[PDB]
């Protein structure tokens, strides 16, 4: 209330939507196995 | 209410109208009172029992075990006026805290 | 439109007891109630809305709830902020108003021409909404106060027309409670009939309980009967005349920005500490960061009241008043006798040590009157009631 290293509101927003718009992962093989396993535990 | 006194402030101003009176006078205001007064009904519900709770209620409230405290109250309410101490013990065994409003 | 205006208003704040002068000018045709005119001041002069960045909005209106059983000029409360606050727009639960607090789009009636006709929330975008009838809202008009309060915006996907148009009022909304009686064995939230949400976004909750007090009865007859006297058609410090005291607020709201630099972080704190200690030490409504902001926000208000533009220790103690009184009207009475006696220290503030005395006189007397009344005081009570020293003073 008196006062009034980090990615401001709009370039967060341009950032997610680039991030969005450009990569979508897929998981690894090791990475199934270990999700499998815990998710099986 | 408040609203209670502005109608009977009307009821005295529609007494004086009736009489053709310029000023509003005490026995208007005496008519519209009674009449308000009439108007408005006593409750009955199936009767004394809530002033000896009230008056209970007070004096633990002026004092703020059972085995004391209720023969304390059993002595306490008696000492103005041999037949009532079972009333007062069947009303306390009725009663038997924080949120309480007299 | 403020030359002489500017000129002299600045000398009323230097009065000194503007603050007090205030609040006896708000409602000159309501007698008593200073609480709530004092909660009406503050709310008319409002806070500082901020957003650090653009990402944590915070509003600065203060918001006002008054629950209370019929019979309390409520609704006089509500028209006299009217009269008096520029763009006051008052509104209703029932369907009898000329504005509503849901937008919609439709020919006009009159006009004849395809209008967006937005709610009274809208209508009031920097200024005042008198809800009237708080607890008697459809469900459409929950919502959209609920959007309102919560947002400061109402969103419209109605025809073609998808917007989003901000409504950034100051809510004052009149209510009754559940079976119009107000109980205080029972808390505020149970008692209001609205829900939990609607009653946070509330900066001030004044409870306006009625009750049968000879002396209080006597006084209210009187102004009413006196006001009826002279207005039949066949014809302690002096209050503001309303204009001047108008102009007062334009002034206010325009130019003084009051500054939180200098506030005493340890004390606040502290105090938020031990309410919320002294919150779940019983069964009660904890305080929540909300009250503090909302502290924060009558301390401005109350620093704009004085022009300081810097809120100085005696407004952060008065906003602190402010909020406590309200939460702990907001308790039931096992827990808001306890929490009263608690933090007495800042209940007290700002008391000269007669009211305190005059109110403990008074609940001895309605105690003793309401012992004869069904059976059918001593200076050692009040003696010791004020120690819980001087009695000369208050005598005279
Ligand atoms: N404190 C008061 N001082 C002077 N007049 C009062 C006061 N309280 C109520 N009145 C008057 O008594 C009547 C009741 O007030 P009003 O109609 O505003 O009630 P209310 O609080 O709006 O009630 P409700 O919630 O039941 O609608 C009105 O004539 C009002 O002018
Ligand atoms: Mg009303």
């Amino acid at each position: 209330h008196v006062s009034a290293g980090e990615i401001d509101l709009a370039k967060l927003k341009k950032f997610i939507a680039y991030c969005r718009v450009k990569c979508g992962p897929r998981l690894s093989a090791e990475a199934a196995e270990k999700l499998k396993n815990r998710y099986i535990i | 209410t408040v609203r209670q006194l502005e109608s009977m402030i009307r009821l005295s101003e529609a007494m004086a109208r009736m009489h053709c009176c310029d000023e509003v006078q005490p026995k208007h205001v005496k008519e519209a009172f009674r009449l308000l007064n009439k108007s408005i009904i006593r409750v009955e519900t199936p009767y004394c029992r809530i002033s000896n709770l009230i008056v209970l209620h007070l004096r633990k409230v002026e004092e703020e075990k059972r085995s004391e405290l209720v023969n304390w109250y059993l002595k306490e309410i008696e000492s103005e006026i041999e037949e009532e101490l079972i009333n007062k013990k069947r009303i306390i065994e009725k009663v038997i805290v924080l949120i309480e409003l007299t | 439109l403020t030359d002489e205006d500017v000129k002299m208003i600045t000398s009323l704040s230097k009065d000194q007891q503007i603050g007090e002068k205030i609040f006896a000018s708000i409602a000159p045709s309501i007698y008593g109630h200073e609480d709530i005119k004092r909660g009406l001041a503050l709310a008319l002069f409002g806070g500082e809305p901020k957003n650090p960045g653009g990402k944590h909005k915070v509003r600065g209106d203060i918001n006002v709830l008054l629950c209370g059983d019929p019979g309390t000029a409520k609704s006089q409360f509500l028209k006299y902020i009217e009269k008096v606050s520029s763009r006051a727009i008052f509104t209703t639960g029932q369907g009898a108003s000329a504005v509503g607090l849901t937008a919609y789009v439709q020919r006009h009636p009159v006009s004849r021409e395809w209008t967006l006709e937005a709610g009274a929330l809208v209508l009031a975008d920097r200024g005042v909404c008198l809800i009237d009838e708080f607890d008697k809202m459809n469900d459409q008009d929950r919502t959209s106060i609920h959007e309102a309060m919560e947002q400061q915006s109402i969103s419209i996907s109605k025809a073609g027309i998808v917007t989003s148009l901000q409504a950034r009022c100051t809510v004052i909304a009149a209510a009754n409670p559940i079976g119009g009686r107000y109980d205080p064995s029972l808390t505020f939230s149970e008692n209001v009939d609205l829900t939990e949400p609607i009653i946070s976004r509330f900066d001030i909750l004044c409870v306006v309980r009625d009750t049968v007090d000879p002396v209080q009865d006597e006084m209210l007859a009187r102004f009413v009967v006196g006001s009826h006297v002279r207005h039949h058609p066949s014809n302690g410090v002096e209050p503001l005349p309303q204009e001047v005291l108008k102009k007062y607020i334009i002034y206010a709201k325009e130019r003084v920005h009051p500054k939180l630099n200098q506030m005493d972080q340890d004390k606040v704190a502290k105090m938020y500490s031990d309410l919320r200690k002294e919150s779940m030490a019983t069964g009660s409504i904890p305080i929540t960061v909300r009250h503090i902001e909302s502290m924060i926000r009558m301390a401005e208000a109350h620093a704009r009241i004085h022009l300081r533009d810097y809120v100085i220790e005696d407004d952060v103690n008065m906003a602190i008043r402010v909020m406590l009184e309200s939460f702990i009207d907001t308790q039931k009475f096992s827990v808001m006798r306890s929490m009263r006696k608690t933090f007495a220290r800042y209940l007290s503030f700002r008391r000269d040590n007669n009211e305190l005395l005059l109110f403990i006189l008074k609940q001895l007397v309605a105690e003793q009157v309401t012992y004869q009344r069904n059976r059918f005081v001593p200076e050692k009570d009040l003696v010791d009631k004020a120690r819980q020293h001087n009695l000369s003073a208050f005598y005279d």
